[PDB]
This record gives C-alpha cells, structure tokens and sequence, in this order.
C-alpha cells in the first residue's frame, strides 16, 4: 500500500551527505517502469528512405503494439579503413520524422 | 557382400578405379616366415630394392606396387615425397622415378609365382559371457597369391598386395580352394552374413 | 568522501551541424503525447538568439539556479523554503505557453474532403493543439530563430552578448552563427530537486540521472522556475512536470541515449565520471563564480588512481563502471585535454553535460592575411566568433579556458597537417599549448576518427544489484493490473499480489 | 598481471628445457621407418627428434608475462605462421593488426599490436587465419602447391579480397573461405565434403 | 455466408524430432510467473502415452468438448447452461494439480552456503513451488513419459489404443514411438468459449485467435473442463485462467508465433484460412463424427475464387489477408494435398491446428523383404506405426484419410528418388495416389526445402482498422497509470484522462 | 513460368524477385558479371582490367543478406573509381591509373 508506505517515512532515510546539503533515501522506484515500457518494442526492421536526398541511410524501424512508432539509425555499416572515420550513424532530421506519415 | 558382388563377381568400374587410385590396396606387403605359414609383415619400401627404384630421397618411406605391366614402381604421394623434395607429393597416377603415367595393379592373382598360406588373427571366439561368440581358430590360414623378390641386401622375400590380403581377411573365396573362405553367405566363416548374425543378432538377410 | 558515478555527456560544438536530428528522435520516442507536444527534452538553438523558452538564460527574469548569500550559504534564486512556499498559489516567475510557443497542427483532411465545386484550391490551415480553434497565423515555434531568423537587434538581446560591444556584429561581413543543442544537465547540485515542495525529484544514486517521480509529483510547478536551463516542462494535461530522462531505459543496459546514438554530426560523447558527493555543496558555494568550473573539476576523481578505485569499490561502484570510467571520453575531454567546458557554471548547479567550443571562419580583415603561427590554418586570435561570447556561455565570462580549448584544437590541426601533408613532425603548436604528441594523437583518435566504441563508453546500471532480477525477468511486462506495484508494504485493499514476485515462501530456509 | 608482479625476485629471465614429441605434419614424422628401437634398451642411440622427443630450449621472461599476454608477439613477423605441414609469411596481416588493435606505447612489447580486449584477440584470429582472410588463404594454398606440384590457389583466388571482421559477423554470420587446413570446399556449387580435395585436387592424405 | 479469416497452423509430425524447443521458448516468454509455472501453453508428448494433464483425451473422465444430442442440437459435454451453473460451487470434473504435476525447484543455494565441516558433500534437494516445503521425491513432471518412459502397460492406457489389439506392441521388435507437440487449437466452435459463465473468453473477429479476457474472467474455472484438449490452465495465484494466446502480439504485425519460428525441426507452417462463420454450427453438429473432418474442410473457402474474394472484401477482410490466403501453406496441405488432418475432430470444436501424420520404419517381418511398389522405399502397408492409432488421433477412427496422407508422402519420395538417383521421370506412385508432377514438386518445395518465407505466410492483423493508430503510436507504453484504459465511457472517478488519446477536440470540424 | 507466353522464363512476381534480378545481373553486385564486364572493356583498351574484380569474382550480393547488413559493391567498368580496401572511391581514378580513355 502506497498509503501505508508513507509511515516508513523516517525509516527510509539513509545517510546525509555534503555536510547536510543532501539526503540519501531508500524509497520505492517502481514508477520508473513507466518510461521503460514506452521504450520497449515488438521488433526492429531494417529499412531506408525512398526520397531524393542522396543520404541512402539504413534505419531501424520500431514496431510497438503492432504499429510503426519511431525510428533510429542503424550503425552497422561495414567499417571503413582504420585511418578513416566510419559512416554511422548517418541520418538527418527529415528522415527521423518519416514515421509520422503512416497513420497521420 | 560389397566386395563379393561389386568388386569380384560384377566389378564396378567406378569402385575399381577408385580403390586403385585412392587406397593402399595395390601396395606391396612383405611376408614374414612363421612355423608352417607366413604372417603379414611391414609394407615393402623403395629402399628394399636394389636400385632403390631410383629413389635417392627418403627411400625407406616410399611404398611400392606393381603396374599393370608387371613392373615394380614407387608411385607419387607416399610420405617420403613430402619432405626433402618437392612436386611429387600428389595422387597423380605416376611413376615416382620416371614421372611417367602408370596404372597400378590391384591383385596378384593370375600372375603369382606361387600360393602361400598367411595367418590372420581371429578374436571372434573370445569375449565375455554377455556377448555371443563364434568359435573358429585364433589364427586363420588363407591362401594368398605371392611373388618372390630379390632384396637389396641380397636376401629374398615374398610379397602380396594389401588388396589380396584384404579379400582374404574378409573370407572371400577366389578359386584357390581356401577352407577358411566362405562358400556362400550362409557359410559360417570369418566375415560372413551368417557369421555376423550369430555375433550381432541382426538377421543375415538384412545385412545382405 | 562518498564516491558516486554518472554517465556524463560532452557535445563537440565545433562539429555541430545544427540539424536537429537529436530533437526529432527524442520527440518521437518520449514527448509525442498531448500535454507535452510543445516540450522538447532535447532542443537545438541557433546563436545569437534568445532560445526556447524565450530568454531562458535571463535568470533575473526567470529566477532559475542558485545564489550564494552573503553568509556563504546557498539558496535557490527562487527563494528559500518559506519564500518558495509563499509563491505556491501562483508561481510569479512561471514561463507561460507563449514563452515556448502555442503548439499547432494543420487541417490536412480539408485537402481530402473539400467538396466538389470549391471556388478555390483547398488548403490546410493551422489549428491550435491547446484550444482546437483555427489560428489566423503561426507566430512562434520552438526553433523560430533557426539560422539567424529574425532581425539582429532582436537576436542580439541574447543574454550572452552582455558586456560586449555588439554593434560590429550587425554588419554583413562580420556575421556569425553557431549551434547549441541541449538537454537536461543532470546536475550534481540540481536546482530543480531543491525547489520541489513534494520532494518528487531525485538524483539516482547508481548513475546520477535526475528524474521527476510521476507517482509522487503533485504538480506544484515550482521546479520549472528552479531549473536555470528551463529543461523541465509542465505537462499541461496530466498536471505534472516531465523532463529529459537521459534515456535511462537504454543507459541501464549500457546503450547510448537516443539523442547520442542518433547524432548525425557525431559530436556527442558519453563516458563515466566519478565524483565526490560530499564535496558538492563546497564546490557549488565557492565565492567567485569564475571558480565554479575548476571547483567542479576538483569534484571529479581520477579513475586510474588506486586510492579512488579502492574507495569506489568500498562505496558500492560496480567494477564494470570503474572500468568504463578508466576509458571515459568525457573524462579525457574535460579533465585531461581541457577541451570540454560546462554550460553556464555560474548557475551553481554543477552541470554534467559539457561542451567543446566551436572554431569559426577567420574574421574580416584588410587583406587576405599572412601565414600565422599555424601556417595557412587559423590562429585563435583570428576566429570570427567573439571569444567573450563563448566565455559568457561556458565559463562565467572567463575567456582563459575557452581560448585554451580553441587553441588546442587548432594546434592539433597544425600538427596533423605537418604530418599528413608535409610528412614531417612539427610539434611547435602543441608545445605552445602544453600538449604532447601522444595527447594530440589521442585527441585526433576520439574527435576525428571517432569510432562508435570510442564515442560511447556506457556501462550497465546493474539493475540486479540490491534487487531481485530473477522474479522480475520472469514476470515483468504482464500489465494485467495487479495493483501491487510501487509500494514496499504488501498489504493492499484489493486483496491482490504482485505478478512478478514470489508469494509462496521457501520453508527449507 | 598479478603473477608478473608477484614473481619479481623469484623468477626473472629464465631458460627452460622443454621436451617435444615427434610431430605429425613435420619432417620429423619420418622417424622410425622399419621397426621400433628403444634407446634405453640400447637398441639405438638417443637421438632427440627421431628416437626420442625433441629437446628444445625456451627463454621465458616471467616479469613480462602480462605485457606479452596483452600483445601479439614478434615471432609472427620473424618466423611466420603455418600449420598442417605448410608455412607462410604473415607480415601484411601483422601490419593490419597494428592499425586495428593499436600498439604498445612502451615496455617489453613496445610497437607490437595490442591484445587488451577479447575483441582484439578475436580480430587477431580472423586476420591471421586463411579461413577468414582471403589474402592468407591464397598464400596458404600457394605454400601447399610447392609440395604437390599442382596449383591450388585457384581455390581461394575468387575470394582473395575477403576479410571477415568481428563487427561484421555480429551483423550477420559469415561463411568461411576454402583453406588447405581442411579437405573440403566452401563453395556455392558444391557443399563441404571431407576428402574432397584429396580426391579432386590430388592432394595426398598424410599417410 | 459470413467470411472471416484466421492464421491456422500445420505441424508435420513426420519431421517432428520431439525436442521440446517450442515448449521452452513459450515458457520463457509467457508462463514463467508463479501461478502458471506448471502450465505449458505448448507441450510435447511422446506417444503411446497419457499426456499432460494425464489422460486428457479421456472425455468420459474429463467431460471436455461437445456432444450432439438426439434432437441434433449441440451441447457441451459438461452439461447445458443450467447443468453447468449447477456445478459452479465445485467443478466435479476439474483436473487437480497432481493431474499435471506438482511444480518444483531445488535448493541450489545449499551448494553455496553449506557450512564448513559438513559430514557429506552438500546437495540441492527438491522443494515444492506450491507449499515451499521439502519434497522427499519428485514423482511426476509435464514430460514424464518422454521417449516411452514407463512400463508399456502404463503407457498403453493411451486413449488412442481404443479398439486396437495392442499386445503385439509390447514386444521389443515391434516398439514404436512418435511425438505430438500441441498448443491451443483456436477452434472455430471452441468449447471453452461456450462453457465460460462470465463470457470472458472470445474469438477475435479479425484473426480468429481465442483469448481469455484477464479483466473480465471471474475465475469460475469451468472452461478448463470444457476444453477437450485441456489447453486452458488455471493460474492458481491470480485466480484466473490463462491459455496459449497464439502470440497475438507478434501475429498482429505479421510475425510467426514464438513456437513456430523457434521450431528446430522446421515442422510448423502458418497460413491463412478463410472460413464461413455462418456454417460453423451446421458443420460441428453433423450426425456421424467421421464426417466432421470433411465438414470442416467444407467450411474453408477457396481464396482464389473471385466469388469468395469479393465476398471477403464485402465482409471486411483486408486485401493483404486475402493475398496471404492465396499463398497459404496451410491451405495447400489441408485442402489441396490432403496431407494435414485435424486433431480429434470428434470433439466437435472444429480445431484450427492440424497435423500431417508421421511415417515410420518398416515393421518386423520374416525376412529382409522385397522391392514393393515404391522400390527400396516403404509401401504404406509396411509402416510400423498402426494406422488405426493415427486415425483415432486425427480422423475419428477413419483410416482412409490417414492412409491417403501417408501414401502421398511416400509417393513424393518415390517420384523424387527416380528423379535424383535414376535421373528418370517415374510418376507411377503419384498416379496411384492421384497426384500430379506439379503437386509433388510443390509438396517437395514446401515440405523438403521449406524456405522461411514458405513456412510462414502471416499477414498483418491491421491494428489501424476501425481504431485510432496515430494517438496510440504517440502515447502507448507510458504506463504511468491514467486509470482510463479499458473502457469506452470517458467518465472516471479519479478525474483523469487517457494518456494516449486526444482530449482537446478540433473546433474546425 | 509454368505456362503462357513466358513459359520457362524466371518469374518477376514480387518486388524481391525484381530486386534479385537487379543484384544477379549487375557487375557491381555479382563478381562473375564484374569480371566479364571488365573483360569486355579490356578488348577496347588492349589492357587487362579484370584484375580489378578477380579478387571478388565469387561475390554475389543477395537481397536477404543486405537486410542483415548493408554490403559494399564491386568495382565495375560502369564507373571510374575503385571499391577497394586500400583506396577510397574517386571518380576518374581508372582513367588516370588504368589508362582507360574518357569518352570524349
Ligand atoms: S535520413 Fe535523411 S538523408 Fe538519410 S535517407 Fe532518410 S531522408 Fe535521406
Ligand atoms: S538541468 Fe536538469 S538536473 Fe539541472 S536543474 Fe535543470 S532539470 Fe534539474
Ligand atoms: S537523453 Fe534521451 S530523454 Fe534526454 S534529450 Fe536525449 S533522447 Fe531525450
Ligand atoms: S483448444 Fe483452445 S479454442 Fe479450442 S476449446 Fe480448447 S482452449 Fe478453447
Ligand atoms: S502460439 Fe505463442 S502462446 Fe501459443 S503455444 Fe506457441 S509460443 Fe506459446
Ligand atoms: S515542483 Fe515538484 S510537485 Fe511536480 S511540478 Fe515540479 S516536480
Ligand atoms: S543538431 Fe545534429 S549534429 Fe548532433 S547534436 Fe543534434 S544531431
Ligand atoms: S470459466 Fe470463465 S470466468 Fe475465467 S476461469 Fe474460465 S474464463
Ligand atoms: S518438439 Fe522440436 S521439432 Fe518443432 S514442434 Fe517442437 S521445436
């Protein structure tokens, strides 16, 4: 019970730090699952953009709840010589917004 | 069964050529004198012959065989050609001395100087009480076609091929009237379907 | 002495291309909900400019950050505890929606459903996402000033132009612009945490990520004013505040944040920094604000020092975290090469997202110029971006550390050119800035080649420690609604039990 | 690392006498051709490498154990690499490895490629092996060709530019290259079958 | 005529290797929670055997499935509505935990914590996951009979040995065993749905997957008895029942189920089947149970028939689903080649997970045998597994359809051997079984080569249809607890609003 | 095709079938074709250019493989630069180093 937890008030207090400027607490953090479950997805699919930009960037298409939700760049291109920087992640702001179209 | 039907009675062109070029069957084995019979000794080496078959490098590590023309030769590929020299460690059917193409002969039957009895070890009669055994003789004497050769040290010796030794070991009758060879698959001899049925319990007809 | 760890971030503004890819990916993942559609956890601003929200750097106006009282004690600029509570019925400094922008959408469907016989070509007009009403015109956006969009006199109101004769910069030939991408600084002495009456904001012990507890937040909306970087955004629908979460779901397993991995310019670096939590208040309360930068560096600890390593282990820092700290690109840039600098250290929050200042085209001159100390390449004195502007942004007005960073970058360039073009060893520039060939080569490795494994060195947050990962692995995610999550006491009115826990106790000990 | 510091004062640069049995796939395999002679019975002389094991001398730098463990030694460049009776030059591979793994800045192994992480070690394996580096594959088949007198480089020439990398296999498993270390082919028209090269390339079985 | 679609499944028992990989992957993903640890949504059984739960095929004992009354009307074997309700206080047919097995774990920690000076080597003993008490011995498990584990007289109690003189099979030389992997059949006329008093179980319209609503289920535990395949497992902790969910989260986007994609033997095929929902009752109530198999085939519709296609579109079937139905491996095996057969059609549920019967080594004979119609390969009459056993399992005792399937498989083998060994065309065997060369080649393509794209032809469940995918894409997953999910009425006592919805209505229409 | 006007010809039913046609026929994606292409060019110039693709003659890029990881293409006479591991692609490189004329 979250209500009953309030009674463990002072009991959840750990050591203070920085000469009393701070307090370490030992309290529940389960609420953090809220953002974790948003990031979680069904799968990622490799795709790119059929637009005339010259980018030719490979992306990870995220499917969640059986729908396309967002995309982030693939970074697994075959690496260039050791004396050259690699291509990853490529991408651009336009491409990062493509997912918007599907159900817009 | 395979040797009897696909190598002897109805020779397979594919199988015959294969064992001729890819096995040590045509290779010559020296026979050792025993009391009343012979035993298969070490393989004949180029070094054992007078001119060492023209082999200067590792002659004691190169095996010998007869070509289809009755001539003795040291074919390419033997371990002796691997070190101390180059270009001859291959399976090309060639004469290791003349570098000329040659054809190895498998059996000496039909060109032997005489027939000699060679003893073969047989353990099928031994074993614990938990397994079936077939009593024959600890040593099985087989009739093998041989040829007498004059060695480099002046001595003489009888030789036969791995091929002939193998057919005898399997118990294949070849016309020399060998009592220890099978007269049929039902003949309980050292290595038949009838024999195996007793040892393994597997029906001879299935084995066949 | 209490050692704690955190994955800090460094953004190389010299490589910044102001593309906003970082902003779009964050938005798609974290803030596409009604209530936070106007909120950009990560936002990029073109400077000179006033930013998002407008004039966020003006603390006299917004009251963010800390002040050091005459007695030497720290107090939120917003006011002490009583002063702050006295403002709770109506936060007098609160930024309004118009300080950000009124979120909008367009009537695209009109393009599809326009009736036959229309007198003119149908069009999609703007509509407010706040009222749902037609908008006569869009007058503002989160990136309205992009690429010097607006009259100079307007952009130049930029707080960072303080103490600078800016007239000369209104001249075409002297034009300059740079990009400032930013997110929450996940400070060591966060002003937000200190200004929340409910105590819903906290810094995570294991990785230093600062979060607003969505259960515990009561919507007092005071924290928004408290943050001098204005990186906390009120969710107008839920009635609670939200902020950059440093992508903790990813960081927890050793992955880069979304804005870091998706940074197209490859300017973001992630690396562990070990800090002495017991020194936070001492550092943040130093008398001279120009000393805050160095005071913070002094709170960072040497990860290769056995004394620190042994203390770290004693204080609970995982071995893999200590290891990551020993190959941290952030530590190298901030502590070793002195290329990275904090963003507005004078706010006294001890920010953990630092920046390498940008180089720029040489300034306008009488002629084509002459070869300088760096040959055909620029000398720090010739750069067109006024160093004082950069100092106001990163070092509380002290140009010394900014000049050092810029000069060192140029020195590396001089050294590498001698090597790759002349095929000769020339360390003249490096010696002038106190760099060794080895340091210049490592700088080059990380800044130029910048392999993926070198840009991000993120260790696991080790969720198995001090918790029960086994039952969690087996039952997390089955969101049927057991009503038992979020509390340590097992009793619950609905007479239920946690789905991801074991209720049948072992009787065999 | 701990051994290297703890051994100081106890073990230094030592000389070790190591016995080594006669190895198959080495010229020494041609030891006793016609029979078995026991030197301890006076049936022959004690000849290391022929009638007894090879007696080798190995220098060990105990204090440098860690530095050697974490670096690719100089023997690959001085002596070379090989196996199954053949050897080849692997200098170009070591040069590549210096760029991929970086090199020791100082100490006993200064200048040698690094072996700090498991990935550095994996890259060493991939770069040096003929199965994973077409360049090595061709040099390997070429070495074998000297013995047989038949060209076998045609078995890897069509993949000479192939170089399998750790990060690439993390993206997708990769099929290896035909190598003389084995006897079958990694081909797109015929599956891998042992003894295939002996039968079709006329390479002898090591008997 | 009301057309609906569903992704059916076919398991080729001839390729089954009884490895249980399918069971482990399902378990790890879906049932590793306390309460369902003993439940195996997918479980593999070795036959002859009684299975999991024990003797599940004995409907006289467990009362599963439907019966056809004298008046021709269907009624759950459990009883009509009133009869069933009269059993609600204590389900008299309910399988007990011991009918499955008492779930156990081991005291591994004893191996770690055993005290110094122990008299004997420490060991990890079993403990009950139900009571937490030490178990003196493990006496049962979900796969206890694996590979003929147990005396023949015990295994032979197998319901499928009915009407068979089984004595001969107790002889070593006549030994035989096969594997039967199984999951929920996601029936067209599910007995579970019909036997749930709360109406919490339903078949999804768009893809035919049958689910138990975890909100609405009240734990009446009658459905467990209703299912003749005993594929519904009570969650003893939550107090509600659960069952195979056909991995709908994956199917919804076109992916194979976990047990299908992880099937090592590559024996599982997934393909769409279009069926006439209006004919379900007519088919399931046919008088002779040996007619149920064909009656069900008659409910399946030809996906290439324009009449069916146009009706499908009219009934709302997505174009991509119709397309998938036209290249369905399941349709080919069940309808065209007649290789796949239903599992226990006599239960009258119209199951949707079918099986191709297995071939087996030839039976014991007097001699090595002679060349038969198929040369050196087996003739159907020589197979050692009694065809009547397979008929009891798949065709209500009718050996005709089983013999046809087996003979056709052997015919394909004969035809292919002539082709690949003799380099000749020999269609003698195919003609004898009514197959064309084209059919044999396609059978070979799907059964032998079995490329991934041919084994699984799963279309999307199209979650965007009749719903609002846009707001969902933007806000799904933020599980903060808005308390507004799961209801159509907007009013809620906690005065909240859905996180993934739009509350501000457009005023521009 | 089983029957009809195109009986016996490879199929082009799906986009993947079409993609495989492209990959299999092009010298950039099929080393076998690459060598035959460079050989054709060699007739005109009188200089061997097959050495530019022989080391990749067995390479065959497939649609499903690129879905697993983007693949680098093969040096082709269709272009004038090299796809090499020691030198980056630079236009006009083959004209300058292989002595192939510009088509002027
Ligand atoms: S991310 Fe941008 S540049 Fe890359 S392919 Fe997409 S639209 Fe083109
Ligand atoms: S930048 Fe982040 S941690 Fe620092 S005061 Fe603002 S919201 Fe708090
Ligand atoms: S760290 Fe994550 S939440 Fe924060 S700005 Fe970057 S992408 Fe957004
Ligand atoms: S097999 Fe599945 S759908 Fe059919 S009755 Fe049982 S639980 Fe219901
Ligand atoms: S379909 Fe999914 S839930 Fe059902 S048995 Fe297979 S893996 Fe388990
Ligand atoms: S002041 Fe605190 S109560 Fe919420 S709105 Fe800010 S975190
Ligand atoms: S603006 Fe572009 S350069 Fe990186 S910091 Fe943002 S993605
Ligand atoms: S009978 Fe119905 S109420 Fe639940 S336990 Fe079964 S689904
Ligand atoms: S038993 Fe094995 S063969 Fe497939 S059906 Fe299950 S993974």
């Amino acid at each position: 019970s979250k209500f009953l937890d309030r009674f463990r008030y002072a009991k959840q207090k750990g050591e203070t730090f920085a000469d009393g400027h701070g307090q370490l607490l030992n309290t529940n953090r389960d609420w953090e699952d809220g953002y974790r479950q948003r990031w979680q997805h069904d799968k990622i699919v490799r795709s790119t953009h059929g637009v005339n930009c010259t980018g030719s960037c490979s992306w990870k298409i995220y499917v969640k709840n059986g729908l396309v939700t967002w995309e982030t760049q693939q970074t697994d291109y075959p690496r260039t010589r050791p004396d050259l920087p690699n291509h990853e992640p490529r991408g651009c702001p336009r491409g990062a917004s493509y997912s918007w179209y599907l159900y817009s | 069964v395979m040797l009897r039907e696909f190598h002897l009675d109805n020779p397979s062109q594919y199988f015959t050529d294969y064992v001729r070029r890819y096995t040590d069957m045509p290779m010559l084995v020296m026979l050792e004198e025993r009391d009343g019979y012979y035993a298969a000794g070490r393989m004949l080496r180029a070094a054992d012959l007078v001119a060492a078959l023209g082999q200067e490098n590792n002659p004691e590590w190169k095996t010998v065989a007869f070509n289809t023309n009755g001539e003795m030769v040291a074919p390419n590929g033997s371990i002796g050609f691997r070190w101390g020299e180059k270009g001859k460690w291959n399976l090309e059917q060639r004469d290791g001395k003349t570098g000329e193409e040659t054809e190895l002969q498998l059996s000496l039957l039909g060109s032997q100087d005489e027939i000699a009895e060679v003893g073969f070890p047989y353990f099928g009669g031994d074993g614990t009480e938990h397994f079936n055994k077939v009593e024959l003789e600890n040593v099985l004497l087989h009739k093998l076609p041989v040829k007498r050769l004059q060695l480099a040290d002046g001595s003489t010796a009888l030789v036969t091929t791995v091929y002939d030794l193998t057919l005898a070991n399997y118990g294949l009758e070849r016309g020399l009237n060998d009592v220890n060879c099978a007269t049929s698959y039902d003949d309980v001899k050292a290595y038949t379907p009838a024999w195996a049925e007793q040892i393994t319990g597997v029906s001879r007809s299935q084995i066949i | 002495m209490k050692i704690r760890s955190q994955v800090g971030m460094v953004l190389n503004l010299d490589k910044a291309i102001g593309c906003h890819t970082c902003s779009v990916t964050c938005k798609n993942v974290w803030t596409s909900r009604e209530g936070v559609e106007y909120a950009w956890f990560n936002n990029v601003e073109t400077k000179p400019g006033q930013g998002f929200p407008t004039d966020w750097e003006n603390q006299e106006k917004y009251k963010g950050g800390w002040i050091r009282k005459i007695n030497g004690k720290l107090q939120p600029r917003m006011g002490n505890r009583a002063m702050l509570l006295g403002k709770i019925f109506a936060n007098p400094h609160l930024p309004g929606i118009d300080d950000y922008y009124e979120p909008f959408d367009f009537d695209y469907q009109n393009l599809h459903t326009a009736p036959e016989g229309s007198k003119s070509q149908p069009i999609a007009r703007p509509r407010s996402l706040i009222t749902g009403e037609r908008m006569a015109k869009i007058e503002k956006g989160p990136n309205w000033e992009d690429d010097l969009g607006g009259e100079f006199d307007k952009l130049a109101k930029d707080k960072n132009f303080d103490n600078i004769q800016k007239a000369m910069y209104s001249q075409f030939e002297n034009t300059f612009m740079m990009y400032l991408p930013r997110l929450c600084e996940h400070c060591l002495n966060p002003a937000c945490v200190a200004t929340c009456p409910s105590g819903a904001i906290y810094k995570r012990e294991e990785d230093g990520i600062v979060l607003i507890d969505q259960d515990k937040c009561r919507g007092w909306r005071m924290c928004i004013t408290g943050c001098p970087y204005k990186k906390i955004y009120f969710n107008w629908k839920s009635g609670k505040s939200e902020k950059c979460i440093f992508c903790y779901p990813r960081i927890e397993a050793g992955q880069p944040t979304v804005c870091s991995e998706t940074c197209v310019g490859r300017i973001r670096y992630l690396g562990v920094l070990l800090y002495d939590a017991d020194a936070i208040e001492r550092a943040a309360s130093t008398e001279n604000e120009k000393d805050l930068y160095q005071r913070q560096l002094d709170v960072f600890l040497d990860p290769n020092d056995p004394k620190v390593i042994e203390q770290a282990i004693k204080d609970g820092i995982p071995l893999s975290v200590i290891e990551a700290a020993q190959q941290s690109p952030v530590y190298k840039m901030a502590m070793e090469w002195k290329l990275a600098l904090p963003l507005h250290p004078e706010y006294r929050t001890l920010p953990m997202v630092w920046y390498v200042p940008p180089l720029s085209p040489i300034q306008s001159a009488a002629d084509a110029g002459e070869l300088g100390s760096n040959g055909i390449l620029p000398d720090v004195e010739s750069l067109r971006i006024p160093v004082q502007y950069l100092a106001n942004l990163l070092t509380a007005g002290d140009t010394k550390p900014v000049l050092r960073a810029l000069k060192r970058m140029l020195a590396m360039r001089h050294y590498k050119r001698a090597e790759t073009v002349d095929g000769k060893v020339d360390t003249r520039a490096l010696e002038e800035v106190g760099l060794t060939e080895a340091q210049a080569q490592e700088m080059y490795r990380y800044l130029a080649i910048a392999n993926y494994e070198d840009r991000f060195v993120v260790p696991s947050s080790h969720r198995e420690l001090a918790r029960e990962a086994f039952p969690e692995k087996n039952g997390c995610g089955f969101t049927f609604g057991d009503g038992c999550h979020g509390s340590d006491t097992k009793f619950n009115l609905f007479n239920s039990r946690r789905i991801d826990a074991i209720d049948v106790t072992s009787k065999t000990e | 690392k701990k051994f290297s510091e703890v051994c100081v004062g106890h073990l230094g640069k030592e000389t070790d006498i190591v016995t080594l049995p006669i190895q198959h796939d080495s010229a020494a395999e041609l030891a006793q051709p016609l029979d078995v002679k026991d030197w301890k019975k006076g049936e022959c002389d004690l000849i290391p490498g022929k009638t007894a094991p090879h007696i080798m001398v190995v220098e060990r730098d105990y204090p440098a154990t860690y530095e050697r463990f974490t670096s690719i030694g100089p023997l690959m460049e001085k002596i070379g690499n090989g196996g199954k009776g053949i050897a080849w030059n692997t200098q170009s591979e070591m040069d590549l490895l210096r760029k991929l793994n970086y090199t020791k800045a100082e100490g006993p192994a200064k200048g040698q490629p690094m072996l700090n992480t498991a990935i550095d070690a994996a890259e060493m394996i991939l770069t040096l092996a003929p199965e994973t580096n077409g360049q090595v594959a061709v040099k390997a088949w070429a070495a074998l060709s000297e013995f047989t007198g038949r060209d076998h480089t045609h078995l890897a020439l069509n993949k000479e530019d192939e170089k399998i990398r750790f990060r690439d296999i993390q993206a997708q498993p990769r099929k290896i290259i035909s190598s003389p270390t084995w006897s079958g082919l990694e081909d797109e028209h015929v599956s891998y079958n042992a003894g295939y090269t002996n039968v079709h390339e006329l390479i002898p079985w090591r008997t």
